């Protein structure tokens, strides 16, 4: 436990515990699910209420006309990386007059979060980014981690009890490349309902859906346009 | 053996042969200090000389003689010398003096004052008012850089002697002794073993002779082939390299 | 791999006379490069000592005559050169020196009974001069011990030979197979110090002996050589009871060796000078022990 | 002990400080030994190599480091600290030639190296570079020189030099060696530079296990010997 | 706890040394190492009247300890310890014993009754060889 | 130390009828006891084979160690991070080796009776010496295996009487067949390894933390005896476990079943194991208003 | 390192706590203010 | 121990455990080997699939530093990414200041001094990475380098980094690499990866082979192993 | 608990770390300074470990200006720092005032340098005391600084190992006036007081201050004084 104080101190087993603890901060946030077809990348998140009459805290947030991100973890590092995220996108619009490739944007984030994981005097960023995008080579789903190991993936779910969503996605990932915009969304929100205790239901007021498409700008829906998506579902198999 | 002969004059020759010390006219039954990094020889020399015309040899680990209550560590030292005055030829052996040897200083308030009073009892009952007669003391520690100068002055520990780990030729000697009563074919390239062997410890060389036997028992051989040694040398050299904090800095 | 060295060994031991002797020295560096090799199983040290065993034996056939200057000069130039193709230590500490030098003193054990003093003391000094500074440590020590015990019998003892062995006693007590060989070697120089009439030197080294007591058990002639020097040492002094206590050991050992006159010399030496001791209670009980015996009436000094 | 736990670079009541004198035993984890000898107009570095693997190369192992055209050196201690020590030596040798317009003396270079090591002792918050450096060079109206620089910031110049694991044994030889009056005629030097090391370690190489740097007042360039001429001197002292 | 037990053993010692009773004809002899450490209540006279310091030796007392040890010793030479009376790097009085003891070992070690004055220097360098590194550093 | 029958006035021994005690020493006799497979233990087949090289091959090749010119060891020491693998492997050892097993625990020696630690040490060893194939088990010997450098060993008046008498008897008997002695401790760094070193407890058998699949099957073996819902993802159970021994893995399974008793449900779930995970190290969650 | 009439009570109760209780009917509850005095042998399952 | 928190302190015997600790974090990484033929350098990485949702070429450990230089990292992957950007940036300054391509002997010196600087100060930690450097030129031939976390850098003919560092170079050294062409090497790298630990304690892995030499005209790129698939066709023949 | 840092006090007395640094001065080589009627004599003790070390490489008596010399007793590598500091600081006077700096004026300033390393909190103080000499405006001067930052003026003093014997010697051995030659004869006699071996021309090293400037002696000059030295 005497090695468990700073980011600088290695362990006698080779495992820095402060990075291992920031992984646990990602599991404090709610679950969120991202996936993609050949033409459409959809990420769906789960809101959480603070009280009975307060508004639900938002998860999906717009970045650029072809990139939107989800969130899990500390809200301090959420807006801190978002302001770095939005700044880099409009610089490529200002200098190169093109949108950024999504892949090389994420490499800037890994270089960003690397330095506070090695120098003393700054904690790592406890955060759980899921990124959807469109470069010239189609849709992408990316995840990051506070250990700065960014992963390319075709479907992913992170947050609290998000393993049950992953087991759903493995037995349906073959079906995802061919379906259209419509059931791809409700392939995705069939995965969130296993990250719920079986006594409550996925309503309108607690879920957000963001879609970016090949000919579609990144659009966030909430609480009213979710009802065309929530129709055509079965109940839970109890 | 060069240190062994120097050990035997000051310990064996008093109790076996006092007439030589009366020709020139000289006393000493005093005792030695064996300093040298651990594993080499610091106990066997004590045990070898405690076989040649033996008597009631003692063994003290010098770390079981400390506990909570304050007047007990002196009480053990007083008793062990009273036993030595009981049986008149006697050899005291105390490994790792550095535990209670130490040096005196200003304030260590809680624990250190007991240790120094434990030390002064030991320091002044082997050179006390009573003449310690017919009793010899062998002190052995792997550390000693910090000992009490009152412990180190000649008169109490009259001659010190150093013990080194290798030679490449004492390596040749220890290997032939521990690979002594072991059935083989005489196919033993001892030197190329010793060339590969950086064992630094006859306990490691005892381990090499132990493991080379075990690989000979593997695949059911009544002999020992020379390859069983090279399997044993690579295992023992690997097992040594898997250890940390193994400092070698004596005086 | 060393079977080529075996058919090298086949070639030389027939052709020492058919071929010239320097051709054996032309086969020298190839076996010396084999002596470098000694790797795993085939050209290893154990077989490498054998080709050195053959060339030393073939040299002793050639240098069996008084022309001994081949075997001495080639061997020294061998061990120098195979160091000199390298640095520090020859090829291995064990074989190539000490198994060959064990044969050197073995061959010296054979030719000592015939050859004159000159080429053997050239031979003994050239194995002195190689174990003085070169290959001198343990592995092995007893080979020079038995060599310097053979070195000392040349001029049969003088001032030089006593000092020649006193310099080489003090080391050889660490081990030296203490079961006879050290004990025989350590009583050899005390008669030498009696020959140079150094009596204080003798009784210091005589005081070393007796902890190997009961040496009458397996051997017998070790005992008599000890006390016959012990009685001579005090004979320059006078502790006359101490010789008679020694003579008791001289009495009871050849009695079981069944002597009829040699036993009587030991008996009549006892009965002579317990008398010459000054009077003491130790004289009184000793004459009460040594008299009244059925072995003693043979002499008119029973009455004395 | 009095026991300050010696965690940083401060004093002890005995009067000394332990972290710097822990760096002197930091050399010993190299497992290596180096010898410099100055006898006459020539000066000789000699140092063994240790190649443990056949996959490992041979050319990229050498500890002989050419500082300038007329100044070479050898490094002991741990490897990574040794090469960064050389980079300051190559750098400040070139600032001398730039600022002052002539070639730097071998004596002045060790003052610059030892003063860099002094600041790390005086001021904290940098590990003090556990490696040792031995130099050679020719100086006009001075002959050749040999210098050693310590991790404490100490330097001195002296004739026969040992470093690495076996200082006390090799220096015990050279006192017994350099007490007579020799003239050291460049094969007298190289032979003892072998045979000082050729009482110590008991090895026997075929001639590919050492390195020899040399400098001479007939060609003051620094010079690393060829494997062939190493073999020549290895049988030239050696009959 | 138990450090005031040490401290009260002082006080009982101070009482039965200078209390009311004044136990006559008893005598107290004490001997320590470095005595600047201890209690000034001991050091007041009336209780510890005599303050006697022992130096190591000095010169002209090295001679006297050389005499008294070698008197009962078969030195019997013409090579004197005068070279080793006047050495610096002072040598405590128990060490003079060890010099004669080591030479006594080293006389019998080559089987002599006599000290032949080359052993005497081997004995001298054995007992005196202590400070060996100093790292050529802090002078 | 015998309970001899002495006359009142003459103070002379008339009878003895000694050695009368209580049911704890009676409870030490375990012979021909049920079978746990070595193959049930996964991933530690080395330490199984190392034990065969240590003890079983002495029993197999009794004379191959005698004509060769070496000595079979008689002290083999098991150690690891925690148990479930210390007792459990030793439970696997005498399950299929039937040669008169004899277990013994640590503080069972510790009595209020002075010296009857050392009396019970020697008399059980001498009883095991009277049996011809009997091997000796010692459980939690680190309870007296002590004497580390500064802070511990605390005294004592039972540790030294039991440790020395252990060192007394273990040097007493010859190291041949078949009175091999096995000690079971937790950690060598509490023990005295270099004091034993030669003919005493010498062979070091280290244990690691078990693997994911090993902990996953430890769940299903322990969950056999209860009503479990047959919707169990052991891949979920393998990876969710971390820094858990099989003792805690048994505890998770029992705590999952106890929570299903709290709500009165007949079956389990993986969440019930996850709730058991929160119950073992006493975790408790909420909404924490940092995390959106 | 006690063993003066406290352990007489203690060793006898832990003797009779197991041994005579597989599948019992009488439950026993302990209560204290000091969590120092927890026995892991009690907390070994079967007892507590 | 109790002397091993900072990397600025020595042990009482004279070493730094924070460097010692970071070396055996690389030991838990998967095995990546390297080998050079007489006209090029061939890399090879055993890389294992995380679960299933890896997308077939994500987070690769074969980097591309310059036109003719690439890396074969192993250890903490994110720490190697930042370290690779140092090497990418270092070759650009040599191009801008000297007008030609960076020599590999000089490039390894510039990186290893930068790795060395993190082994001194208490404010930073040492890197938890180790990697390979391969290149090829017509004026210099092929070279192959090796950098530990301490900063020690020198050249090999074959090497391995990972769990089976010893268990791989046991059978690298039984190859006559001085005369083989690198097209023959590619099928020989395939068996060395496939010999050690296909799916024993793991589930699945995937092979990555980088490739520089005379056949690529000095370029450094991935093999066309989607072409001809000859690695797995030949490595899986060692089942018997 | 106060003996590990520098920026805080003890509840009763003074700074602990500066007192520990003065213990390092006592474990240095011995050195003697004597102020005569017309000059100042410095003298030190220079024994090498082995025969191998060259004596003409490193010097102890060291000039600062043409009339200002300087020795020490402490740690040699820290000595070279503040020598090079005192060199450059002596020129800065001369660039301003076009006049050689008086010996009272350096020791104002050199002590202010040694002052600054006694500040907070991650630096160590020096382990060197100094002896500074010079002949400015007829009268000579002999000063002594320390790692604390104080500075004085001795008639004669000694520092290093066994200084208390040399203090008691020179307390008996000083008068008001001798010549510069008789000061040299009594400065070697006090260095011989605590010495181990044959004092040759290379075991010691002596520099003086005339009114005609500062100079250190050659080994031939130091031989001929040590030849027939009492
Ligand atoms: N020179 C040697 N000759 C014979 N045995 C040796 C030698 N050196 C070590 N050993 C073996 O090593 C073991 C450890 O020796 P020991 O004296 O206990 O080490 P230490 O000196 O540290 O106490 C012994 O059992 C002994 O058999």
């Amino acid at each position: 436990n005497q090695y468990d104080n700073d980011v600088t101190v290695w362990s006698p087993q080779g495992r820095i515990h402060q990075i291992e603890y920031a992984m646990e901060a990602v599991k404090q946030g709610s679950a969120t699910v991202g996936l993609k077809s050949k033409t459409h990348a959809v990420l769906v998140a789960l809101k959480r209420a603070q009280s009975e009459l307060a508004a639900h805290q938002k998860k999906i947030l717009h970045v650029d006309n072809h990139i939107g991100i989800s969130i899990a973890g500390l809200t301090a590092d959420a807006r801190l990386l978002c302001n770095f995220m939005r700044q880099e996108c409009l610089d490529s619009r200002f200098v190169f007059d093109r949108p950024l490739p999504v892949s090389r944007l994420v490499s800037l984030i890994g270089s960003k979060t690397q330095i506070p994981t090695q120098r003393y005097g700054r904690r790592p960023y406890g955060v759980g980014l899921l990124i959807a995008g469109y470069d010239d080579m189609g849709p992408h789903i990316f995840q990051t981690c506070p250990s700065a190991n960014y992963f390319d993936c075709r479907a992913m779910s992170i947050g609290a009890r998000s393993q049950s969503a992953r087991t759903y996605l493995e037995r349906h990932m073959s079906e995802f490349m061919e379906c259209n915009l419509n059931e791809l969304v409700k392939h995705g929100l069939r995965a969130l309902r296993e990250t719920l205790p079986a006594e409550q239901d996925l309503t309108t007021k607690n879920v957000s859906i963001g879609i970016v498409g090949k000919d579609l700008e990144f659009t966030i829906y909430d609480d009213d346009d979710v009802s065309p998506f929530l129709e055509g579902l079965e109940e839970r198999p109890q | 053996s060069e240190q062994i002969r120097e050990l035997r004059e000051v310990i064996e020759l008093p109790l076996t042969n006092p007439e030589l010390f009366q020709r020139v006219g000289i006393i000493p039954p005093k005792g030695c200090l064996l300093y040298g990094p651990p594993g080499t020889g610091k106990t066997l020399l004590a045990r070898a000389v405690a076989s040649q015309l033996d008597c009631n040899f003692l063994k003290v680990v010098s770390s079981s003689i400390v506990d909570k209550y304050i007047g007990e560590s002196a009480r053990l030292i007083r008793e062990m010398f009273n036993y030595a005055r009981d049986h008149q030829p006697c050899i005291i052996f105390m490994d790792e003096i550095d535990a209670i040897g130490g040096r005196r200083f200003s304030e260590g308030t809680s624990a250190d004052r007991e240790i120094q009073r434990t030390l002064m009892e030991l320091l002044n009952q082997m050179d006390g008012f009573d003449t310690l007669h017919r009793v010899k003391m062998i002190m052995a520690t792997n550390r000693p850089d910090t000992l009490d100068p009152a412990l180190l002055r000649p008169g109490r520990l009259d001659r010190k002697i150093h013990i080194d780990l290798p030679n490449e030729q004492a390596r040749l000697d220890i290997l032939k002794i521990h690979a002594g009563p072991i059935t083989k074919h005489g196919e033993i390239d001892y030197e190329a073993i010793v060339k590969l062997s950086d064992g630094f410890n006859g306990a490691d060389l005892r381990n090499v002779c132990t493991e080379a036997g075990m690989f000979a028992i593997r695949a059911d051989h009544d002999f020992v082939v020379q390859e069983d040694f090279m399997k044993a040398v690579r295992k023992v050299a690997d097992s040594k390299k898997l250890e940390s904090k193994l400092d070698y800095k004596p005086v | 791999m060393a079977d080529g060295g075996s058919e090298r060994a086949d070639g030389r031991i027939v052709k020492m006379e058919v071929d010239y002797s320097a051709t054996v020295d032309q086969r020298l560096p190839e076996c010396a490069k084999l002596a470098k090799e000694g790797r795993l199983q085939e050209v290893i040290e154990t077989l490498l000592s054998l080709e050195k065993q053959t060339r030393t034996a073939s040299d002793m056939v050639s240098t069996s005559r008084i022309l001994v200057a081949v075997v001495k000069m080639c061997y020294e130039a061998k061990e120098w050169d195979l160091l000199n193709e390298n640095i520090m230590l020859l090829s291995k500490r064990r074989s190539q020196l000490k198994q060959a030098v064990a044969k050197m003193v073995q061959q010296c054990c054979t030719y000592v009974e015939e050859i004159t003093d000159l080429p053997i003391k050239l031979r003994l000094i050239d194995t002195l001069r190689m174990v003085t500074e070169g290959k001198i440590y343990v592995e092995i020590e007893r080979a020079r011990l038995t060599k310097t015990l053979a070195t000392i019998k040349e001029q049969n003892g003088d001032v030089k030979e006593a000092a020649s062995i006193l310099q080489e006693l003090q080391v050889e007590t660490y081990g030296s197979m203490e079961k006879k060989e050290r004990v025989e070697f350590i009583l050899e120089q005390m008669r030498l110090c009696l020959a140079v009439k150094d009596y204080i030197r003798t009784q210091i080294i005589s005081k070393k002996i007796n902890t190997k007591f009961f040496q009458e058990e397996n051997t017998e002639k070790l005992k008599l050589k000890y006390y016959n020097l012990m009685i001579q040492l005090d004979q320059h002094e006078g502790s006359y009871l101490s010789i008679c206590k020694h003579y008791r050991a001289i009495y009871d050992t050849p009695c079981i060796q069944a002597e009829s006159e040699k036993w009587q010399q030991a008996l009549k030496s006892v009965v002579l000078y317990v008398i010459l001791a000054p009077f003491d209670n130790e004289q009184s009980d000793l004459v009460h022990r040594i008299s009244g015996d059925k072995k003693l009436e043979e002499i008119p000094k029973y009455k004395d | 002990s009095a026991g300050f736990d010696r965690h940083i670079t401060i004093f002890s009541p005995e009067g000394r400080l332990y972290q710097v004198e822990y760096a002197f035993k930091a050399i010993n984890q190299g497992g290596l030994t180096s010898v410099a000898v100055r006898g006459k107009d020539c000066a000789v570095i000699v140092t063994q190599k240790k190649v443990p693997d056949k996959l490992l190369d041979s050319s990229t192992v050498t500890h002989l480091f050419k500082i300038t055209e007329n100044i070479g050196c050898v490094m002991t201690g741990m490897t990574a600290d040794s090469r960064s020590q050389v980079q300051r030596a190559r750098y400040e040798a070139a600032n001398w030639k730039y600022k002052y317009g002539y070639e730097i003396p071998v004596d002045m270079l060790c003052k610059r190296i030892a003063d860099i090591s002094q600041v790390y002792t005086q001021n904290a918050e940098m590990r003090p570079l556990g490696c040792c450096m031995i130099l050679i060079g020719i100086d006009e109206e001075q002959g050749p020189q040999v210098y050693k620089c310590d991790p404490a910031g100490y330097y001195c110049g002296f004739k026969a030099t040992a470093a690495g694991v076996k200082q006390t044994e090799s220096t015990s030889f050279l006192e017994k060696k350099v007490k007579k009056k020799f003239d050291w005629t460049f094969e007298q030097t190289v032979e003892t530079a072998i045979t000082c090391l050729s009482t110590v370690l008991s090895i026997d190489f075929k001639p590919s296990e050492i390195e020899v740097g040399v400098v001479t007042v007939e060609n003051p360039k620094f010079r690393i010997l060829t494997e062939a001429e190493i073999d020549a001197h290895l049988v030239a002292l050696a009959e | 706890g138990a450090d005031r037990e040490v401290q009260r053993i002082l006080l009982e010692l101070l009482n039965q040394m200078d209390g009311f009773d004044q136990n006559v004809n008893v005598k107290v002899i004490m001997a320590t190492n470095r005595a600047d450490t201890l209690d000034p209540a001991l050091l007041r006279p009336g209780r510890l009247d005599r303050k006697i310091e022992f130096p190591l030796p000095d010169r002209r007392q090295k001679r006297l300890i050389f005499s008294t040890i070698t008197s009962k010793m078969n030195l019997s030479e013409e090579v004197d310890l005068e070279d080793y009376v006047a050495r610096p790097d002072k040598i405590s009085g128990a060490d003079i014993n060890s010099i004669c003891q080591e030479s006594g070992m080293l006389a019998v070690r080559e089987n002599r009754y006599i000290v032949l004055a080359k052993d005497f220097e081997k004995a001298y360098k054995t007992v005196i060889k202590k400070d060996e590194q100093e790292h050529e550093f802090y002078k | 130390g015998d309970l001899v029958g002495v006359n009142k006035d003459s103070y002379l021994i008339l009878e003895t009828l000694p050695t009368e005690y209580d049911s704890r020493v009676k409870a030490m006799e375990v012979d021909e006891r049920p079978t746990e497979q070595y193959s049930d233990i996964g991933g530690l087949d080395k330490q199984i084979q190392e034990l065969v090289e240590a003890i079983v091959l002495p029993m197999n090749h009794k004379e191959k160690f005698e004509n060769l010119g070496i000595q079979p060891p008689k002290g083999v020491l098991m150690y690891g991070p925690p148990g479930t693998g210390k007792t459990l492997l030793a439970r696997a050892c005498a399950a299929q080796t039937k040669a008169t097993f004899l277990k013994l625990a640590g503080p069972q020696l510790v009595q209020m009776f002075i010296g009857d630690g050392a009396k019970l040490v020697r008399d059980a060893f001498a009883l095991a010496k009277e049996k011809a194939p009997s091997i000796i088990f010692i459980d939690e010997l680190d309870a007296i295996g002590t004497k580390r450098f500064d802070s511990e060993k605390a005294g004592d008046r039972e540790v030294q009487r039991t440790m020395l008498e252990l060192l007394n008897q273990l040097d007493g008997f010859q190291p041949n067949t078949q009175v091999k002695v096995i000690a079971a401790t937790n950690r060598v760094d509490i023990l005295d390894p270099a004091l034993l070193r030669s003919g005493r407890l010498d062979r070091k058998i280290e244990f690691p933390m078990p693997n994911e699949e090993a902990r996953a099957r430890i769940m299903q073996i322990h969950s056999r005896k209860m009503n479990v819902s047959p919707d169990v993802n052991y891949e979920e159970l393998a990876r969710c476990t971390d820094d858990f021994n099989g003792a805690q893995c048994k505890a998770v399974c029992v705590e999952a079943g106890m929570i299903a008793l709290r709500r009165g449900a007949t079956e389990l779930t993986h969440e019930d194991y996850m709730e058991g995970i929160l119950e073992v190290q006493a975790k408790k969650k909420a909404n924490l208003q940092y995390y959106a | 390192g006690g063993d003066n009439e406290v352990q007489r009570t203690m060793l006898e109760l832990i003797n009779q706590l197991d041994g005579f209780d597989p599948r019992g009917n009488i439950k026993v509850l302990m209560a204290t203010n000091r969590p120092d005095t927890l026995d892991p042998a009690l907390m070994r399952p079967g007892r507590l | 121990t109790g002397y091993d928190l900072s990397a600025s302190t020595f042990s009482p015997d004279g070493r730094v455990f924070q460097v010692e600790y970071a070396m055996k974090a690389v030991e838990n990484s998967s095995t990546a080997i390297g080998i050079r033929c007489k006209d090029g350098v061939v890399f090879g990485v055993e890389k294992l699939v995380l679960s299933k949702l890896y997308e077939e070429g994500s987070n690769k450990r074969l980097f591309n530093v310059d036109r003719h230089v690439g890396m074969a990292v192993a250890g903490l992957l994110a720490d190697a990414r930042s370290l690779a950007d140092i090497a990418r940036e270092e070759a650009s300054n040599f191009r801008s200041n000297f007008g030609y391509n960076i020599p590999l002997k000089h490039l390894a010196d510039r990186v290893a001094m930068y790795v060395h600087a993190y082994t001194l100060y208490s404010a930073v930690r040492p890197f938890g990475c180790s990697f390979m450097l391969g290149s090829y030129s017509v004026n210099d031939g092929a070279q192959l380098y090796m950098i530990d976390p301490s900063g020690v850098s020198y050249g090999y003919w074959g090497c391995a980094i990972g769990k089976a560092r010893q268990a791989a170079k046991t059978e690298i050294e039984k190859l006559q690499m001085k005369e083989m062409t690198c097209r023959d090497i590619v099928k020989e790298v395939a068996k060395i990866i496939y010999i050690v630990h296909d799916e024993v304690k793991d589930k699945a892995f995937e092979l990555e082979l980088s490739w520089v030499g005379e056949l690529t005209n000095g370029r450094h790129e991935i093999v066309p192993k989607d072409i001809r698939e000859e690695a797995e066709k030949y490595a899986k023949e060692s089942l018997k | 608990g106060y003996s590990f840092s520098l920026t805080t006090f003890s509840p009763s007395g003074k700074l602990v770390q500066i007192e520990y640094a003065l213990a390092a001065v006592a474990g240095g080589a011995p050195s003697v300074g004597i102020k005569a009627a017309n000059g100042v004599v410095l003298a030190t003790e220079k024994k090498q470990k082995s025969i191998l070390y060259d004596e003409r490489s490193v010097h102890k008596v060291e000039p600062i200006t043409k009339h200002i010399g300087l020795v020490y007793s402490g740690m040699g590598p820290d000595y070279r720092v503040l020598v090079h500091r005192a060199r450059k600081l002596a020129q800065q006077y001369y660039l301003v005032y076009q006049e050689p700096i008086p010996t009272a004026q350096l020791v104002q300033r050199v002590a202010s340098v040694m002052q600054e390393y006694t500040q907070s909190g991650g630096v160590r103080p020096f382990g060197v005391s100094l002896l500074i000499c010079g002949w400015n405006e007829g009268r000579p001067y002999l000063f002594q600084s320390d790692p604390s930052g104080a500075y004085f003026a001795w008639k004669a003093t000694a520092m290093g190992k066994n200084y208390v014997n040399g203090k008691t010697f020179l307390e008996k051995r000083y008068n008001e006036d001798l010549e510069l030659e008789d000061a040299i004869h009594t400065a070697i006699l006090t260095l011989k007081e605590s010495f181990e071996g044959q004092m040759t021309e290379d075991n010691i090293e002596v520099g003086i201050c005339n009114e005609a400037g500062f100079r250190r002696l050659t080994p031939t000059e130091v031989k001929d004084y040590l030849a027939a030295i009492a």
